[PDB]
């Protein structure tokens, strides 16, 4: 009969906003606020919410912010301008079995005069009468040792006026009318682990095959396992390093296999196989502090690369310093089967498939 | 910290302060805080232009026109959630705002 | 919006619904600063109305009598021939007197309500 | 003056509550950050008064009885013989309780 | 009577605030003007306007400079080119003009490279240097960024309003008795020029002569026409661009030429120009004498940006000779003007900074509208110069910013409880 | 009875916020804000100068502001070359043997090609051997030339509270930095603090009004600094008696380096003069107050700064932009028991690792003509080393130079909302 206006109305809509992170690490200056000791999760009784892991701005937001932080770091580190010189170089015969090269060059000092001769080691992958790979194409910036890039867990938290909804349906395939929805203020740890073919650490399904338009196109399949597989990765070299002066306080630091747990890998595959029929970057990267690029040997022998073109970009090559002197497979990225992946958005779509951001709209009308 | 969920309209009438109190609590974050303030103020100004202020529940002398929803009072108020109601009347809202502003 | 701005105070006495309740409408730091200042101005005016004894209403009359020394004019001109622009100019440096008095009056009313 | 009579007793200081109420809103980035904070603090207090039955009053009466467990003194020992600084300390452990009760007292009036 | 408080009172004060840019939806103006964009007549309102004291002009001036720098800030530096340069000459099919022009220069940069320069880009001490090499190190403009002017609307923030004068005869100062309120100004194209003002507004009627003090004779006179004068400009030399790598992702764009070498130039009609001056003198005669003589002449002297018509089109920087214009005496077919070109540009009065304009591949065909002029017992008038503030004054001419003050009081027959 | 809500209640709590400055050059164009005390009757408040957040904030703002200036200035990295030098030894006093050197080197020019030969004078403190020399801080860090157009003269800075906050001031005449203060007032801004940078002695600060005040945290604990605020002042007359010239060298495309030029007339050693009798009375007052904590006729002796670097062991001035390091062992030489002028020699340095940092170095341009300054000693920084107690000049931690002015002020936040029992119900 009459119009009644309500203010604290329990209504929300799909929305896109900026979320913030909460907890000498690279993320130390980002995730500057701790999360609450009590997540205060609220079950929403009798609701249905449409969730979609695809076209999810939280994934896109995670991606762009990580790239930004990555680039905020490095920016203040030493620029390796004077390494683009002709390098003289020979082989290694010293207790080497079936590599690394023994190289030397003319380098600057802290003064503009008195150029010095320097001897250093390089991995074959980084050397192209030699030049360093891409030295004449892109600037190379070293990743200075004062900052750690260890992928600590992070939590995304809503700004005031927004809330994060979560899907608790154990059989959710990434899209659709999820029930048993709960509301949270912050996401779980979504540890920012970077990989290609296999997804490491993160969380388990406690197997679920999730993909967009499955069997119909050239799209990645994200497989989340109910059980983890431990992989034993090492670098049995006991490398040492040489610290030299490039310039006035400009320091440069000059200068492998994985054992897949036996039997359990075949059991894991056993869980995946014949589930696909219900519907129906050549290597596996890592970061141990070094980038392994391992072969899929007995999976469907690693090689360290020091000059890195990451995030699929060309002009921002990074120089990883040498390091003086144990991961879980929780999911796979497959293509029609062979390993797929290489797109960081899919790497980070995983673990966020269950979350949605909505805007709270505290105003509404009803009759009385 | 909204738990009304699928509870029907009128069940959430006692949680209105739960939602209201949750609204007020590098450059991107400064911008975000300013925007949160602006959102809050726009809703308060809007209630203020209408014939009320400082209320969780407001009822001014604007009659209901059933053309907006072909349901009776029991049919609208009960057996429905606020989310469902808002969808059914996602249109015919700006007109109410105008009538409320006029009175 | 400022329609009839040159009209008399009387004619404009019924046009206050306009130029009102519209201040929150939708390097780069200068724009962020502008948005913040718009909010500050909005709140400053609302607080001032709120500290005084009447707010919400576009027109509020109070218990502070009009003192003729603030104008030395009467209704043969005010609300008849004068415009709001001229009026604002005529009493432009008595504003702080009026405002102080309005606050004092409500503070007394608050005490009376506490005792009642 | 602002905080004038801060050492005066409760009820004496309150004769002029407009002074501490009208004066709350008064790289250079810090000035912008400061303006934003002042607004946020102001609005949080105004919202809190407005989530209770209070609005424009500086002396709002609400329908919540006083508990002897919060403080049990002669009325003359509240509105005399003590200032606001000690009082604020005396009941600092109950503020969040009283505020929750004030909010509900108003929800109970939405009839 | 009792004091009554009113809110929403339609009054205002003169004010200075921050305005925002808006438009009608890799252009720099567009990149940094991302807000899409009625008029209310004010009955019985008289408002004082002063376009010689207008903070909208000063704010626009600042915004233009700031945007320009933001645009060039991330572009490749040309520091590697400040080496002794070795230059000779070009005799390759050049017509009679431009003999002292297009020198062919080589660099010791290692690699040996070469490029062509305009004579105005270099100085001796076959031993040459680039201008703005000893001071004011040069930054190359990014080839992907367009500076082409687009209409810019300046808009008030909430709480503010822009008043504008509708009086067709307004001379820039004093009261205006036909006033309206807007949210945004009309679109203004941020066109840079000297002597002749291109692509602006036309006068509703006749010719309007404006100055701060007309009898001072040490102030610019801004002349607005009611009709446009068309100028047809060209640089018909089919230029080639030569890409030179100067570092790992850093490139220099050199002038690399097809066909005859011809003098760049601009044309106006004889009749249009003559009639245009006729109208201008009729109006000058309302302020300067009566039974007198008005003569026009070219610039008395100054730097290149003063004595020539600084003109920018296609992204090229031209310095056109206007002495073919302004050469007449007034009492009771076509004109062709030669133009010079530079690649090293000192924008405005920023002597301490310099920019390198990359060459344009192909040819330029350009048509512009003259909408106004800047001028400076018989009298003689000459084209003048300025710091660009005076150009913007011609479009921001009609507008004033005011702050709305919604609160006030008045005596009334009312007392509350 | 019933709960009543009061808004505008005059209460506060200790708080940490961001203050902004105001004022009546580095700071003159920084504050950009133009510049009344309210007494609080019957208010006792607790102050603690050693936990005062404004100290950390002042330090933070000074470092940031200092670095904001200098950043947009000419870098001198083109000068980190091998240079050759000889001693001047020309019309000197014989107290400067090897102190002033005549250096020459091959450096860059306007063009990337060619080169130029230049020469300049250097103080020994700026140059080290490697006749072959290197400049200091070409080793590590990088040298940036300060812009000559920028003055570093300290001017009073008034720190003002943001809306919602207030600053409380302690007026007790003998307040020693901690504990309850009886005479308390509220202000909107501080009195104006000059950001004077010095060590060992505190220059151009506020004076005690009644008697010398000895302030320290847990004074019984040795190896802590003691801040001594003096009653009256000691006037110091400093000079650098060398009529200098400058050489402007273009080192790139409008990039200028200002080199020390030659000297007009005789070369003389820099020094500072203090009245001897004034210093004698000043210390007698300090000793009498030290006896309150180190009493029972303990012999109190003063001794020099001993070891450590130049920044800590010598006194430091910034006069017109020139940087002086002075030997104070001639002042801190006495034994006190219960029963005309002093000349302090000085050295000049141009390459400065200011604020105890290692990643930055500033080059102080030379100053033409003859420069002198007169300063007021308003306090001392002492460190204490069982009888015959010994005190030495202490210092080097810049926060101690600000505590000496900020000790009277505290920041609080206003929380104007609370409840109390009343006789009303709705
Ligand atoms: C998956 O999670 C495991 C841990 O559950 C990650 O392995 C751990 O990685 C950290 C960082 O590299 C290791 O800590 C380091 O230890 C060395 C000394 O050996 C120390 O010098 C460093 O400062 C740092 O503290 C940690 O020891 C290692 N855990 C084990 C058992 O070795 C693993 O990296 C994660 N996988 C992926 C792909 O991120
Ligand atoms: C005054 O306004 C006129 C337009 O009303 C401006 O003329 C326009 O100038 C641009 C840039 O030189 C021309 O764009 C070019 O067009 C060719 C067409 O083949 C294209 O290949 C180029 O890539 C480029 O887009 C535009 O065509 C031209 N408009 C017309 C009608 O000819 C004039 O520049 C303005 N004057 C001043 C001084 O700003
Ligand atoms: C303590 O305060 C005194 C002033 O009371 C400071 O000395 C003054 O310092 C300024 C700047 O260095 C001197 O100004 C200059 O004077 C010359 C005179 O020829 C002029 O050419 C310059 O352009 C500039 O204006 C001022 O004369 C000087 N005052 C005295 C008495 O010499 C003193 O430096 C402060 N102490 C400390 C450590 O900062
Ligand atoms: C360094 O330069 C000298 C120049 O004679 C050359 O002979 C030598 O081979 C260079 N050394 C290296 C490692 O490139
Ligand atoms: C791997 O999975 C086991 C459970 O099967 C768990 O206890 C262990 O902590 C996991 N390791 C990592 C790196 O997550
Ligand atoms: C899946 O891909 C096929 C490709 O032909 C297309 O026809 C179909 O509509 C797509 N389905 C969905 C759900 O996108
Ligand atoms: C892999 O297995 C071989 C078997 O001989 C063993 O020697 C090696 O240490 C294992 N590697 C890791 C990382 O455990
Ligand atoms: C793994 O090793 C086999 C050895 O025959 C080789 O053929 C294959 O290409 C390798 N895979 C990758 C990704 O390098
Ligand atoms: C403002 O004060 C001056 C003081 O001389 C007075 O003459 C003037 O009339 C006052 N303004 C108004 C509007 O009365
Ligand atoms: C302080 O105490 C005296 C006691 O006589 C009283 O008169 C005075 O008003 C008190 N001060 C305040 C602020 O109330
Ligand atoms: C006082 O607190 C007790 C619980 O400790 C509660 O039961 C009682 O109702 C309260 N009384 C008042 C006046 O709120
Ligand atoms: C303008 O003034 C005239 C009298 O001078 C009056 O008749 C007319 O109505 C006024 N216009 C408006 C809009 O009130
Ligand atoms: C270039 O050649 C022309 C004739 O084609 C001559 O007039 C001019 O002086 C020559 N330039 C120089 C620098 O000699
Ligand atoms: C520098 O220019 C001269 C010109 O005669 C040339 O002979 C020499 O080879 C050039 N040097 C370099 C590095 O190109
Ligand atoms: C205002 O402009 C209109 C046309 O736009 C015209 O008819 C009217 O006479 C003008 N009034 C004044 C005061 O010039
Ligand atoms: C130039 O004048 C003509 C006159 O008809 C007009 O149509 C054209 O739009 C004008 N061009 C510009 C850029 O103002
Ligand atoms: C410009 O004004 C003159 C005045 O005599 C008139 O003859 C001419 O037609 C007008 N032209 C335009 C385009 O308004
Ligand atoms: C502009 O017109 C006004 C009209 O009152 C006149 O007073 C003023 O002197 C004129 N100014 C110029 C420069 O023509
Ligand atoms: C205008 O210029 C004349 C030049 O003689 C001068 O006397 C007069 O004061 C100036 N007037 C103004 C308003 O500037
Ligand atoms: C200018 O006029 C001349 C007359 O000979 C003609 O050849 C030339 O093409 C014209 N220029 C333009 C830009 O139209
Ligand atoms: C002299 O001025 C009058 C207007 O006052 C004008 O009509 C007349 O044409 C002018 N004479 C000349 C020669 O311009
Ligand atoms: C143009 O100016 C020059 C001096 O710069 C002068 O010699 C020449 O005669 C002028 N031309 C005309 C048409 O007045
Ligand atoms: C400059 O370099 C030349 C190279 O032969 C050397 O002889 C001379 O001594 C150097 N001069 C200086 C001041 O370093
Ligand atoms: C500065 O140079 C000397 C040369 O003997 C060296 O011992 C010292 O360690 C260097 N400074 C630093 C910080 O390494
Ligand atoms: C130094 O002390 C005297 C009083 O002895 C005082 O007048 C003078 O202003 C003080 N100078 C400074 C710089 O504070
Ligand atoms: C400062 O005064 C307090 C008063 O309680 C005392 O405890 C402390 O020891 C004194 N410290 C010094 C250095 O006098
Ligand atoms: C003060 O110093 C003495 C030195 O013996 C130490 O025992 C005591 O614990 C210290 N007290 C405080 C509060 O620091
Ligand atoms: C310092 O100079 C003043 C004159 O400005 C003089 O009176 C005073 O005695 C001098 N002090 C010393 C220690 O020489
Ligand atoms: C300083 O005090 C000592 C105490 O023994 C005395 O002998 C000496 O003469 C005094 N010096 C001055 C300048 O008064
Ligand atoms: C302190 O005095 C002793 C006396 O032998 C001397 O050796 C030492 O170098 C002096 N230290 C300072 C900093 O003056």
């Amino acid at each position: 009969l009459w119009v009644t206006v309500y203010y604290g109305v329990p209504v929300w809509k799909d929305a896109e906003t900026t979320l913030f992170c909460a907890s000498h690490n690279v993320w130390a200056t980002h995730c500057c606020v701790p999360t609450d000791p009590n997540p205060q999760e609220i079950h929403l009784e009798n609701v249905t919410e449409e969730f979609n892991m695809w076209k999810n701005n939280m994934v896109e937001q995670m991606h762009t912010d990580i790239i930004s932080l990555w680039d905020q770091s490095l920016k203040p580190c030493v620029k390796l301008t004077p390494l683009c010189v002709t390098l003289q170089c020979t082989n290694v015969t010293n207790n080497i079995t079936d590599e690394l090269k023994n190289c030397s060059f003319n380098m600057t000092t802290e003064l503009r005069d008195k150029k010095q001769k320097v001897y250093s080691l390089f991995y074959r992958l980084d050397v192209v009468e030699y030049r360093l790979i891409n030295c004449n194409t892109s600037a190379i910036t070293q990743a200075c040792p004062k900052v750690s890039f260890e992928p600590i867990p992070i939590h995304y938290c809503a700004p005031a006026g927004f809330a994060i909804l979560k899907c608790k349906d154990k059989k959710f395939n990434g899209t659709g009318p999820c029930t048993n929805v709960s509301t949270v203020q912050c996401t779980h740890g979504i540890k920012p682990v970077v990989s290609t073919q296999l997804l490491l650490n993160g969380s388990l399904a406690e197997v679920i095959i999730r993909s967009e338009n499955i069997t119909n196109n050239a799209k990645n399949i994200l497989v989340q396992l109910n059980e983890s597989v431990q992989i034993n990765c090492t670098r049995p070299n006991n490398n040492t390093r040489k610290s030299i002066r490039i310039g006035p306080g400009q320091w440069f630091y000059a200068t492998a296999h994985c054992n897949v747990s036996k039997a359990t890998w075949n059991e894991t595959l056993g869980k995946v196989v014949k589930q696909l029929r219900k519907h129906f970057v050549t290597t596996h990267s890592f970061n141990g502090g070094e980038f392994f690029y391992c072969n899929t040997s007995g999976l469907f022998p690693c090689r360290i690369k020091q000059i890195i073109n990451m995030w699929q970009r060309i002009g921002q090559a990074m120089y990883a310093p040498p390091i003086q002197g144990v991961s879980n497979i929780t999911g796979l990225i497959l293509t029609r089967f062979r390993p797929g992946g290489g797109d960081m958005r899919d790497n980070w779509r995983s673990e966020l498939y269950k979350y949605k951001v909505v805007k709270i709209e505290p105003l509404g009308v009803a009759p009385t | 910290f909204l738990g009304a969920a699928g509870s029907t309209m009128g069940a959430a009438s006692m949680t209105l302060t739960v939602q209201a109190r949750n609204l007020l609590s590098g450059i991107k974050q400064l911008q975000a805080r300013v925007l949160a303030v602006e959102r809050y103020l726009r809703d308060q100004q809007l209630l203020g232009i209408w014939g009320c202020s400082g209320k969780l529940i407001c009822c001014t002398n604007v009659p209901w026109n059933s053309t907006w929803s072909n349901r009776n009072l029991s049919e609208i108020w009960d057996n429905m959630t606020w989310l469902q109601w808002d969808k059914e009347i996602s249109n015919y809202t700006q007109i109410i705002y105008g009538l409320l502003e006029e009175s």
